[PDB]
RNA sequence: GCAUCCGUAGCUCAGCUGGAUAGAGUACUCGGCUCGAACCGAGCGGUCGGAGGUUCGAAUCCUCCCGGAUGCACCA
RNA sequence: GUGACGGCGCGAGCAGGUGCGAAAGCAGGUCAUAGUGAUCCGGUGGUUCUGAAUGGAAGGGCCAUCGCUCAACGGAUAAAA
RNA sequence: UGUAGGAUAGGUGGGAGGCUUUGAAGUGUGGACGCCAGUCUGCAUGGAGCCGACCUUGAAAUACCACCCUUUAAUGUUUGA
RNA sequence: ACACAGCACUGUGCAAACACGAAAGUGGACGUAUACGGUGUGACGCCUGCCCGGUGCCGGAAGGUUAAUUGAUGGGGUUAG
RNA sequence: CAUAGGUUAAUGAGGCGAACCGGGGGAACUGAAACAUCUAAGUACCCCGAGGAAAAGAAAUCAACCGAGAUUCCCCCAGUA
């Protein structure tokens, strides 16, 4: 499903707002993409569906350090 | 290209950057390098652009120390060009004849003038460079 | 309805005002009336102004 | 409720681009010549939308309005 | 006085400042009766009224005043065949 | 560049200063711009001259120095196409 | 009446258009413009005239207007002094 | 080389169940004497998870120049701001 494997961001729900203030129910998804990680400790490329502010935090972090944290997530990436 | 008279007068004042009254002072009578004794000539720039027809002032001020009365109209390019006196006149009387100057500016100025009133204050002797008043 | 509505503002600088109209094809020339401020007691000069 | 712009022979427009003082085509008169067509050149037909600000210098720049337009705005 | 009410209308007289008269006096719009729109919301000016610890300020209040052929005119909504 | 002109005076001042082997003026078209009037000026050129400048000009002058604007030619920069 | 073979217009170059599906995917089609979808007409025979102003669609892109975004500039509040 | 994958062996989980609880989704009728904002209502319902309780919980909290000292529950404050 639409959830980031390092954020662990998923759909919410919120209101259409017109300028009459009518509301209608919709969807708020993350910005979520597919992209191929070098881990170098492995010399691999990984595999991970990130949202767009997990990408920043993932050259703020390392990708080994996430990785780790992943682990005791069981995410199974 | 500039001669010796001309390089020495850039190398005393240095106007890329501003002063204090105190200082700008200073440098106006060290300044004074002529024949002929030499009159301070003001060099105020005021926000205000007289391209505006009801912004226009003319003013009067009489000044104890003198040059003692003296007039004053704004240009089309907005900028404010008196004189306070003679060099030869001490720093600290130089310094209460160009404030009186200036409080009369003030209550000359206009409510329709938007921005900063005077843009810019400036002194310069007959020869000498201009040095900004803060 | 063509007239359009005015305000009279005191001279005395007390902020007080009158409103009333005036015609606009007729009479170009600014209103002057003498009416009493209630804010100085006095009877002043009211000068035309703009609604605003 | 603001913001901008436009207004010039009768007409359609240059605006004599921001002051160092009106141009063309069309409308009309006469002429060139010629049955009308059709062609040409002169002349005539404008104080420059109106009123206030400057300066020696504005139809042209500033203020104010009038009419027109395009915009925005807009939940008494 | 007239309205169920919201309200509308008439008013001598009093205070302060005026205008016209020499004065008595008259003047709180127009010979009178139509020329009009409540509340909410927002805008403008004024004000030692308020000011979420205190000093300010924002905002609110009060005073003045603006914006509906809300004409289906006591006006269902800002918005509808 | 209103014009007048002293006219390549934009305006604003100070302004009898200015001027000056540093090359007196200066010759060689150096060209550009501009009124195409004129002006500064590229390196040499020679050897003491050089210049405020009245009628007029609003003003007194690319004599003069300071300060702005306009016109901006190039220059790096910062954003974009 | 509907369908009908036939006719015409139009979309669709194949990860096709389109449709069912939050999505994956599937149908279209294991097809490829002599194909597929949609629309109107309705064998055959003779034929299908004029109008692009209105409303749609298609093409154009110079100019006018215009969102998010960027935040020049100006105005206020506060106070070191 | 590794890695994916594959075969064994150990543990653990699967489902059911009244209400209560936490979380993920989430109406409309109705009221407004119509109806959109609003109300109904974070209710009904669906889904996930846990316990005997759950949740919350040891101040980047309140106060007002005096002080209080985690969370939860009841009565007031108050149908007040
Ligand atoms: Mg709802
Ligand atoms: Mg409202
Ligand atoms: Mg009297
Ligand atoms: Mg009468
Ligand atoms: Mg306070
Ligand atoms: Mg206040
Ligand atoms: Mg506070
Ligand atoms: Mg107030
Ligand atoms: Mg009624
Ligand atoms: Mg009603
Ligand atoms: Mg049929
Ligand atoms: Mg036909
Ligand atoms: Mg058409
Ligand atoms: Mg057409
Ligand atoms: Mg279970
Ligand atoms: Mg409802
Ligand atoms: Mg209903
Ligand atoms: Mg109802
Ligand atoms: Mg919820």
């Amino acid at each position: 499903s639409r959830v980031c494997q390092v954020t662990g961001k998923r759909p919410v729900t919120g209101n259409n707002r017109s300028h009459a203030l009518n509301a209608t129910k919709r969807r708020f998804l993350p910005n979520l993409h597919s992209h191929r990680f070098w881990v170098e400790s492995e010399k691999r490329f990984v595999t991970l569906r990130v949202s767009a502010k997990g990408m920043r935090v993932i050259d703020k972090k390392g990708i080994d350090t996430v990785l780790a944290e992943l682990r005791a997530r069981g995410e199974k990436y | 290209k500039l001669t010796k008279r001309m390089r020495v007068i850039r190398e005393k004042v240095d106007a890329t950057k501003q002063y204090d009254i105190n200082e700008a002072i200073a440098l106006l009578k060290e300044l004074a390098t002529a024949k002929f004794v030499e009159s301070v000539d003001v060099a105020v720039n005021l926000g205000i652009d007289a391209r505006k027809s009801d912004q226009n002032v003319r003013g009067a001020t009489v000044l104890p120390h003198g040059t003692g009365q003296v007039r004053y109209r704004n240009d089309k390019n907005g900028i404010i060009h008196t004189t306070i006196g003679k060099v030869d006149f001490d720093a600290d009387k130089l310094k209460e004849n160009l404030e009186a100057l200036l409080v009369a500016l003030k209550k000359a100025k206009p409510t329709q003038a938007k921005g900063v009133y005077i843009k810019k204050v400036s002194i310069s002797t007959t020869m000498g460079a201009g040095v900004a008043v803060d | 309805g063509i007239r359009e509505k005015i305000k009279l503002v005191s001279s005395a600088g007390t902020g007080h005002f009158y409103t009333t109209t005036k015609n606009k094809r007729t009479k170009p020339e600014k209103l002057e009336l003498k009416k009493f401020d209630p804010v100085v007691r006095q009877h002043v000069i009211y000068k035309e102004a703009k609604i605003k």
